[PDB]
């Protein structure tokens, strides 16, 4: 139909295991509720927590948490009483934090130039251990000056170098992660640096 | 003679896994966007009827816990299941993977993947051995159809499917990629 009120936005699970969802009045006017049904079979059900999400937020906790099932949610919203729907399947809302400690390393071989040297880490909540998970990471840098970035994909790799670099310029880095197919992660902080000479 | 490390078993089936797993993402995404596109959405998942999928009479984990509760064996074997489960419905899925603007689709003969993959396993299992009884959860190969007129719901009906399947195989090959090869995880 045309109109609808009330927008789900989005969901974002942080490792395969919650997940919170966020709707949002879209509305120019306690008169919301949220209700879901999982896949197939048929009971409605009331969101399961409306605090540790934020306003207009509905947590899905671990007893709430299933995967491979299809989560039918449509926001009950009245004071004025609308509605929307949205079909959320969990192993493709999951989006984790920026990895940690972006150690630069300016390095000098034998007769040729200086080339970086860059070692990450993973963010906290996601444990790879005993593998849930698979990180996708990527590298950014851009010399002081300059406009847009340079991109490297590191892959499945923690550590990286980019050669030719010199001494003139200073730069900035960020690397990133993303779980296999799921969402790109925020851009850690840059750690800026100089090449030597 | 070098017999091949684990290494490489587990590395060279996780690619495959993943080729599959992307194929299904892609192509539905494709589909769906087409055929079948709006307030119909999900006429699949319809009432029970139509929802349910024929490759869930295999009892497959629903968490962490649980998934991480399966043996070795116990976690290769529902993979192995699935794989063959889906050898004969993909037959009329040819039909949809081959006018897919979606790359590798047509070229790709999707029987023949599964056939691979198939096999990856099989050895990935036998390797994991030595030779107790196999016993766990499902004993016997637990080989279902769904049958075989709504034409263009059936073949959508099947993609959401598949998604679904390609991914459990995934998912718990890297399970037992990680905790038996000892090293390229964390
Ligand atoms: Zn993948």
């Amino acid at each position: 139909l045309p109109p609808g009120k009330p927008e789900i936005f989005k969901c974002r699970s942080p490792n395969k295991e919650t997940f919170t969802c966020w709707w949002r009045p879209g509305t120019d006017g306690t008169n919301y509720s949220l209700t879901y049904h999982r896949e197939g079979e048929t009971l409605m059900h009331e969101c399961p927590d409306y605090i540790t999400g934020g306003p207009n937020s509905c947590h899905f906790g671990k007893q709430y948490t299933s995967m491979w099932r299809t989560y039918i949610m449509m926001v009950n919203a009245t004071n004025s009483s609308f509605s929307d729907e949205l079909y959320v399947d969990v192993t493709y809302i999951v989006q984790p934090d920026p990895p940690l400690e972006l150690a630069v390393e300016v390095k000098q071989p034998e007769d040729r130039k200086p080339y970086l040297w860059i070692k990450w880490s993973p963010p906290t909540l996601i444990d790879l251990k005993t593998g849930w998970f698979t990180l996708l990471y990527e590298i950014r840098l851009k010399p002081e000056k300059a406009a847009e970035w340079e991109i490297h994909f590191a892959g499945q790799q923690t550590e990286f170098k980019i050669l030719s670099l010199h001494p003139g310029q200073k730069y900035l880095v960020q690397v990133r992660c993303k779980p296999d197919h799921g969402y790109w992660s925020a851009w850690s902080p840059a750690t800026f640096i100089q090449i030597p000479s | 003679f070098p017999t091949i490390p684990l290494s490489r078993l587990f590395d060279n089936a996780m690619l495959r896994a993943h080729r599959l797993h992307q194929l299904a993402f892609d192509t539905y995404q494709e589909f769906e966007e087409a055929y079948i596109p709006k307030e119909q959405k999900y006429s699949f998942l319809q009432n029970p009827q139509t929802s349910l999928c024929f490759s869930e009479s295999i009892p497959t984990p629903s968490n962490r816990e649980e998934t991480q509760q399966k043996s070795n064996l116990e976690l290769l074997r529902i993979s192995l299941l699935l794989i063959q489960s889906w050898l004969e419905p993909v037959q009329f899925l040819r039909s949809v993977f081959a006018n897919s603007l979606v790359y590798g689709a047509s070229d790709s003969n999707v029987y023949d993947l599964l056939k691979d993959l198939e096999e990856r396993i099989q050895t990935l299992m036998g390797r994991l051995e030595d030779g107790s009884p196999r016993t766990g959860q499902i004993f016997k190969q637990t080989y279902s159809k769904f049958d075989t007129d709504d034409a263009l719901l059936k073949n959508y009906g099947l993609l959401y499917c598949f998604r679904k399947d390609m991914d459990k195989v995934e998912t718990f090959l890297r399970i037992v990629q990680c905790r038996s090869v000892e090293g390229s995880c964390g």
